[PDB]
RNA sequence: UCUGGUUUCUCUUCAGAUCGCAUAAAUCUUUCGCCUUUUACUAAAGAUUUCCGUGGAGAGGAACAACUCU
RNA sequence: CGCCGCCAAGGUAUGUAUCAAGCUUACAAG
């Protein structure tokens, strides 16, 4: 219920999210060792804190970005086995039938 | 409305006949604006300018005051026609939110 | 919990068959990215320290267990001996004095804080350029 | 603490706008086409304060 | 289902437990129980709002509306106009100040409701008559103190709607007696049509008339005025000044 | 489509300062391959450098193992090809609008959802390294990348900015030397 | 009043500094509209003055009888005489929700639409039984008196709300 | 012209059903705490004109 | 001109006002020229600068100066002539060399601060000629 | 993550889905509430 | 409005019972049923006005008659100048003030 | 002798009240009425929302706040 | 005792092949 509940709250508040609610705080900074080339790399770059916030959205904007595309449908799940009884045939009287 | 009011402060009309010109405005917007033709609900708000005008129109030519114009009583029209925006400002704001959603991310073919 | 548990090393040879980015840790595909909640101000104080000067301290948690230095370009820092972008400094040097009007009588003449200072063959290679 | 600002700059926005002709201001005109969702509640506020007639 | 005017939460009032029941034990027998009866917009059962308020003190008096919870029904808060007495028990303190009982019913006053009037006048006796002073003695009036005296029941009054006399017809007071000693002398003269009590008559030096109104809650009769004359600067040592 | 919370971002990208301040959308602007629209990241690499925002998504630079921004190699710091033909393979992926293209784009982030953590088919091969390409991996590296690009009205000397033009000035560039696999200009 | 292709105007060379001409403002004269005469004709009338308004957000007011009386002066040729709620006995609210409960229609009032207590049905016998022209009709039974007290001159209603009876 | 407004009248009195509405919220109060929107205090049929040209 | 209070204003407008009338044209001047060239905000610039003279000079005129009562101060105000607002910033501690009040919004940046106009110049680095994109410069 | 038209997709704010009847009946005491099911015969 | 409980009610006062009026329809007395005093029924009330107006009533459906006529009697306990009848021909009547 | 605060701006839930001394528009479900079909419609009922507003509440300042209710 | 006041679609086809502004980013880059 409280997965399904924050589910249909995130929905209603994406499907019809039209009325007045609070940006963020995005005051929340985010650490990150550049586990990647840290050498002389900017040199004493050892954990390179950072501060991310979110850009302010104006409520006096269409949408931006043309939600029109269709592809066909992709690979589904690959198939389970299938397992049946032995699969019998009848005659070639009562299939004439 | 915003005409009548530049026209006023233009100074090439007074405020006795721009009262009487906004105050014919409200009483009469169906004949000059043809709003009805594409939401025919709001007609009975051009007939409901048009019955209480009677009430003021009547009473203004109480007495020695004459038939003719100048009735710049115009709060009871102006009233029906904010009270008429008061409930389309929610539909058509969303008559154009999908109108404008539909022209910048298009229609969507066999979705709904 | 116990210091011994995690403390304790990995038996092996390291697996030197990787390279050096892959067999070092991440979450996110570009290094282990990790919350924090670091004070604005003194966050906001060095960055602007770096941000000016060219050094500031290091931020860390486990580089070597034990880190206190200052980075960027090292000298200029014990040229300045450690001040601050918040410091009434201990020398008033390299200044650069500006014309004040600040009447607001004169027109086209008041210039208070818009005042723009006392200060105030390439071209054939464009041309060819173009 | 955000406050009113001098009364000539609206004008002078506008008065560069114009009627969105210029190359210059091609950057906003979408956005002005995002404002006419809310056009019916400024045309509403608008007329909920006409001058009465005693006044100038 | 549908409801007829419930109250509940048996309100606080100043005494009413058992810690006074015990004494209204003998008290329940010098009850002095009445039936106000008057005519029929004459502020009766909105007087009886002023002393239950006097009583309770808990209310939501008129800021709008009339406070007339006495008037219960469904069918009468909409016509506002009496098909039924609730009856109410109380206490009132007098000018020594102790206690009384009054169990007290305020009857419908229209005339077509004579009925509910007569079936107080047989269960009590004080008949406590309520005229407009604006307005004057009417039909349920003279029918009214017809019945009680030909019950013999104790013909007191108390006329009300003074503030409608002179808030709103505005009378000099000269003349605002003269009214009031014309409907005095009226109800007086109207009493001895039948006369078997030719002894009793009624007049403000008896004590058998208080002045009222029930709009704003005022009790007026002498002997309990010169009351207000005594306890502020007076030392007057009234009801011989009151009569 | 796509929602983020930290991006690729190879070294020279973010800069000589390791207290960068950055700032980030919800759906930015699209991809420049595949059009999917990603969340633009934007911030300041150093004091006389530009913004350098964010080009391609989190799924384009997890097929590749390339940086968010500049389109290099997240290991090395190298181009695509220098690194499909140092590793003689080319991982293919389409050319087209749909062809096969948002297709396989949106079936291998499908099957990329579970790992979030390394290249989708790059990893095997990833390993036998450092051989050919290691001679050329350019380490310390110059930020020439992050300087702003050269204005016009100092091209044409109009630039009334004077001095606080913040692009550049007086770099003419050559009109002689200057996408995502082949074929690239300086890599030849 | 303005052509098409003529673009609104532009209020910075056009209108900004010409002066308005005269609002309507009928003259009122000291000795009798005294207390009204400094702010009567002022945008918000009184607003910063806390001894007569709340404040700025000018939501509550506090006047003074004098004050009062003469806008109460002020304010008639718009304003009835009736003292009472007497005058409006069958133009209730109650009187007219009855007469569209009971489809008939007072002189001078609302017709409503029926609702649904449309259509009545009574066998013949049992009509016949009640109501032939038999009964004493003295005077005619009018729908004042119907929506006056609608139970015992009508049957079956229902849906029905019952008026005030003689302030 | 009469009995047609006391028609709307007894219509508007008769369905009023209570105010259910839960919360409240402002729109404006909305707009202007973000970094687009600034305030001003213009005359009117500046504000008039304004809305106009900005609708064409 | 409109004065939007009937006042017939009191003592000494008649020794500002030739002063007022000559802001009041220059911003005439600087709000109807074209906006060719000016980039694409330094073309709003001068309505802030001449803004700022206008409320400093009867700024400096009644506190600084004393010559202007409170009742002609209190008018200008009230007219438009001057801030309400602006004044009030301009009477606090650190700050009377103000550009305008938008270097002092700290939610019109978005990075929840205020402007570079506002950074002592003596505290930031040597040479960068930078002028605020909001109001003009520093 | 990218979700359909419905979720995030979307500024088509259709009518027929506009916040109507946004509250449930519970099934009070009177009638066969669960609690009065869970021992009768 | 309200109601307070009383066990017990000395004489002098007025009381309303709980549940003896099902056999009566007026004005009436009560005692003990021990074969005691026999208080002589104290007279009906005099109303001092003639119920004189007169409507006949029926019911809408024949059915249900005796609902009606349970609704009357309760009508006829609680209005004491009421009286109602039945006659002859069957219609019910009531003559009232 | 001590006690010692109205404005104005933002958030914070509760609303049970003519929340509003007046009164919009929509959706659904039925009956109407015009109707050729569909939106524009009609005019009654039922139940739902949206919208233009309001009421009491926690916090943060700033505005003479030190005039003084207490 | 005094209804009523009217827009759109439904017809002058659509489907291809070359030729600019409208709109789109002003970017990644030895
Ligand atoms: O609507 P218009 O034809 O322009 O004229 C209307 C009105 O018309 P309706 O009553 O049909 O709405 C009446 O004029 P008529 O009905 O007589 O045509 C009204 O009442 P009076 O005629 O009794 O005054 C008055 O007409 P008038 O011009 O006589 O004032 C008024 O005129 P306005 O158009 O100026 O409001
Ligand atoms: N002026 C004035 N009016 C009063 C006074 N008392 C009552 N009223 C008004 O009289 C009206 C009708 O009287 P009610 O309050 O119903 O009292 P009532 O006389 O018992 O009426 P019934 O219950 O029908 O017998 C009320 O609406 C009151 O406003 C009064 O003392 N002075
Ligand atoms: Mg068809
Ligand atoms: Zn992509
Ligand atoms: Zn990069
Ligand atoms: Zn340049
Ligand atoms: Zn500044
Ligand atoms: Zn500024
Ligand atoms: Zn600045």
């Amino acid at each position: 219920r409280v997965a399904l509940e924050k589910s249909v709250s995130q929905k209603v508040a994406a499907a019809m999210p039209v009325r007045a609610a609070d940006k963020l705080a995005p005051a929340q900074y985010i650490r990150y060792t550049p586990s990647q080339q840290g050498v002389a790399f900017n040199s004493g770059a050892k954990q390179r804190v950072i501060r991310m916030v979110e850009m302010q959205k104006d409520p006096m904007e269409p949408p931006r970005f043309k939600i029109n595309k269709k592809i066909p449908r992709g690979p589904p799940s690959p198939p389970a086995p299938v397992m049946h009884s032995p699969s019998r045939k009848m005659t070639v009287k009562e299939q004439q039938e | 409305v915003v005409d009548s009011h530049v026209q006023y402060r233009l100074g090439n009309v007074d405020a006795f006949q721009l009262a009487d010109g906004l105050q014919y405005i409200f009483a009469h917007v169906g004949q000059l604006t043809g709003m009805y033709r594409y939401k025919y609900k709001l007609m009975r708000q051009i007939r409901m300018c048009k019955d209480l005008k009677h009430l003021i129109y009547y009473r203004f030519n109480t007495g020695p005051v004459g038939k003719g114009p100048g009735c710049g009583f115009w709060a009871a029209g102006w009233r029906v026609w904010l009270f008429f925006m008061r409930g389309i400002t929610p539909l058509l704001e969303r008559w154009l939110g999908n109108l404008l959603a539909r022209q910048f991310e298009g229609r969507h073919s066999k979705g709904v | 919990p116990t210091y011994e548990t995690m403390f304790a090393p990995e038996f092996g040879p390291e697996n030197p068959f990787r390279t050096q980015q892959m067999a070092a840790p991440r979450n996110m595909l570009s290094g282990y990215a990790e919350p924090a909640h670091i004070n604005d101000f003194m966050f906001e104080q060095q960055r602007r320290t770096f941000a000016t000067y060219g050094y500031a301290l290091d931020p860390s948690l486990d580089n070597h267990q034990v880190s206190a230095k200052y980075i960027g370009s090292v000298e200029e820092a014990e040229k300045n001996q450690g001040l601050t972008v918040f410091e009434t400094g201990q020398k008033k040097t390299e200044k650069r004095k500006k014309f004040k009007e600040n009447d607001a009588s004169n027109i086209d003449g008041f210039l208070g804080p818009w005042a723009k200072y006392v200060d105030e063959e390439e071209q054939k290679e464009l041309d060819e350029i173009t | 603490q955000k406050e009113d600002m001098p009364p000539e700059h609206v004008r002078k926005i506008i008065r560069d706008h114009g009627d969105m002709t210029n190359r210059k201001f091609r950057h906003d005109k979408r956005v002005y086409l995002g404002a006419l969702k809310y056009m019916p509640h400024a045309v509403l506020k608008l007329l909920e304060n006409m001058p009465m007639p005693w006044e100038q | 289902t549908k409801k007829f005017t419930l109250m509940e939460q048996t309100l606080p009032v100043t005494v009413y437990e058992m810690d006074f029941l015990a004494d209204l034990m003998d008290n329940s027998e010098l009850i002095r129980n009445v039936t106000l009866c008057g005519h029929l917009h004459h502020g009766k059962t909105c007087f009886v709002d002023c002393l239950i308020e006097q009583t309770h003190p808990e209310i939501r008096k008129r800021y709008d509306q009339d406070l007339c919870y006495t008037d219960i029904l469904f069918t009468e808060q909409e016509r506002g106009v009496g098909i039924k007495s609730t009856p109410v028990t109380v206490v009132l303190p007098d000018t020594k100040g102790k206690s009384y009982l009054f169990n007290i019913m305020d009857t419908p006053g229209h005339v077509n409701f004579s009925d509910e009037v007569t079936a107080g006048l047989r269960i009590s006796d004080g008949v406590v008559l309520f005229i407009d002073a604006a307005e004057g003695v009417m039909l349920n009036t003279e029918r009214l103190i017809k019945h009680a005296v030909q019950e013999r029941l104790a013909v007191t009054v108390c006329i009300n709607k003074i503030d409608r006399l002179i808030l709103e017809l505005k009378l000099p007071p000269t003349d605002a007696y003269y009214k009031l000693r014309h409907i005095v002398d009226e109800v007086n003269g109207l009493i001895s049509m039948y006369s078997t009590d030719e002894n009793l008559i009624l007049s403000p030096l008896l004590g058998n008339v208080c002045f009222s109104s029930s709009q704003y809650s005022i009790c007026f009769t002498l002997g309990s005025f010169a009351k207000i004359y005594a306890d502020t600067f007076g030392d007057i040592n009234y009801q011989e000044f009151a009569k | 489509w796509e929602d983020a919370d930290f991006p690729i971002l190879c070294q020279t990208c973010l800069g000589e300062n390791p207290y960068i301040r950055m700032t980030k959308e919800k759906y930015g602007k699209e991809c420049k391959i595949c059009a999917r629209p990603f969340t633009v990241f934007r911030w300041c690499p150093g004091v006389r450098m530009r913004f350098k925002k964010t080009e391609v998504c989190q799924t384009c630079s997890k097929l590749k193992n390339v940086c968010q921004t500049c389109l290099l190699d997240l290991e090395y710091g190298l181009p695509i090809q220098v690194r499909d033909a140092g590793l003689s393979f080319k991982d293919d992926m389409p050319k087209s609008d749909v062809n096969k293209e948002y297709y396989t784009q949106n079936m291998e982030r499908e099957i990329s959802n579970s790992d979030g953590t390394r290249p989708v088919g790059m990893l095997g091969k990833a390993t036998s390294t450092s051989d050919m390409l290691l001679k050329l991996a350019r380490t310390t590296p110059y930020y020439k990348r992050n300087r702003p690009h050269i204005c016009s009205f100092w091209v044409k000397g109009e630039c009334k900015r004077g001095e606080e033009c913040p692009y550049r000035h007086e770099k003419p560039t050559d009109p002689d030397d200057p996408r995502y696999y082949g074929i690239n200009d300086p890599v030849a | 009043p303005f052509d098409d292709e003529e673009p609104p105007l532009d209020y910075a060379d056009n209108i900004l500094d010409v002066e308005p001409l005269e609002a309507i403002q009928l003259e009122l004269d000291p000795e009798e509209d005294a207390p009204v005469l400094d702010w009567f004709y002022d945008h918000q009338p009184l607003r910063d003055s806390r001894k007569y308004v709340n404040g700025s957000t000018y939501q509550r007011w506090q006047f003074t009888l004098p004050m009062m009386s003469t806008l109460y002066r002020l304010a008639n040729q718009l304003l009835t005489d009736l003292v009472d709620d007497n005058y409006f006995y069958l133009f209730d609210l109650k009187a007219f929700f009855t007469s569209k409960a009971l489809n008939m229609a007072i002189p001078g009032g609302p017709k409503f639409e029926p609702l649904v207590r449309d259509i009545n049905l009574q066998d013949e016998d049992w009509n016949e039984f009640n109501d032939i022209n038999k009964i004493i009709i003295r005077q005619p039974i009018r729908t004042e008196y119907k929506i006056a007290f609608p139970y015992l001159y009508n049957n079956l209603p229902h849906h029905v709300h019952l008026t005030w009876y003689h302030t | 012209s009469y009995q047609k407004l006391l028609k709307y009248y007894v219509l508007n009195a008769l369905k009023h059903r209570p105010p259910k509405a839960q919360k409240k919220r402002y729109l404006f109060r909305s707009f202007k705490a973000t970094k687009f929107f600034q305030s001003t205090k213009l005359d009117w049929v500046e504000v008039g004109l304004q809305v106009c040209r900005q609708g064409y | 001109k409109v004065k939007r209070s009937r006042k017939a204003p009191p003592d000494g407008w008649e020794l500002i006002e030739p002063t007022l009338d000559e802001l009041d044209q220059k911003m005439r001047e600087a709000e109807t020229e074209p906006h060719e060239g000016k980039r694409k905000v330094e073309s709003l610039w001068p309505i802030f600068r001449i803004h700022h003279q206008k409320t400093r000079y009867i700024f400096d005129l009644f506190y600084k100066r004393k010559a202007i009562s409170r009742e002609l101060y209190e008018y200008c105000i009230k007219e438009g002539y001057a801030d309400k607002n602006l004044i009030a910033k301009w009477k606090k501690q650190g700050y009377e060399n103000l550009c305008c009040l938008r270097c002092i919004q700290t939610r019109d940046t978005n990075f929840g601060t205020n402007c570079i106009c506002r950074v002592p110049k003596s505290k930031l680095e040597v040479g960068r000629i930078i002028e605020c994109t909001h109001c003009g410069c520093r | 993550k990218g979700e359909g038209d419905l979720s995030q997709l979307s500024k088509q704010y259709s009518s027929r889905d506009l916040p109507s009847h946004t509250k449930i009946k519970y099934r009070q005491t009177t009638q066969d509430a669960p609690e009065e099911v869970r021992n009768r015969d | 409005r309200y109601h307070i409980e009383v066990n017990r009610v000395p004489a002098g006062n007025w009381v309303l019972i709980e549940g003896v009026d099902q056999p009566i329809v007026k004005t009436a007395t009560i005692t003990e049923p021990r074969g005691n005093e026999e208080a002589q029924i104290f007279r009906p009330l005099k109303f001092n006005t003639t119920s004189v107006i007169k409507i006949a009533v029926e019911p809408v459906n024949p059915s249900e008659l005796p609902k009606m006529l349970d609704g009357l009697r309760k009508v006829n306990k609680s209005y004491p100048s009421l009286t109602t009848k039945v006659e002859e021909s069957g219609e019910h009547v009531i003559l009232g003030t």
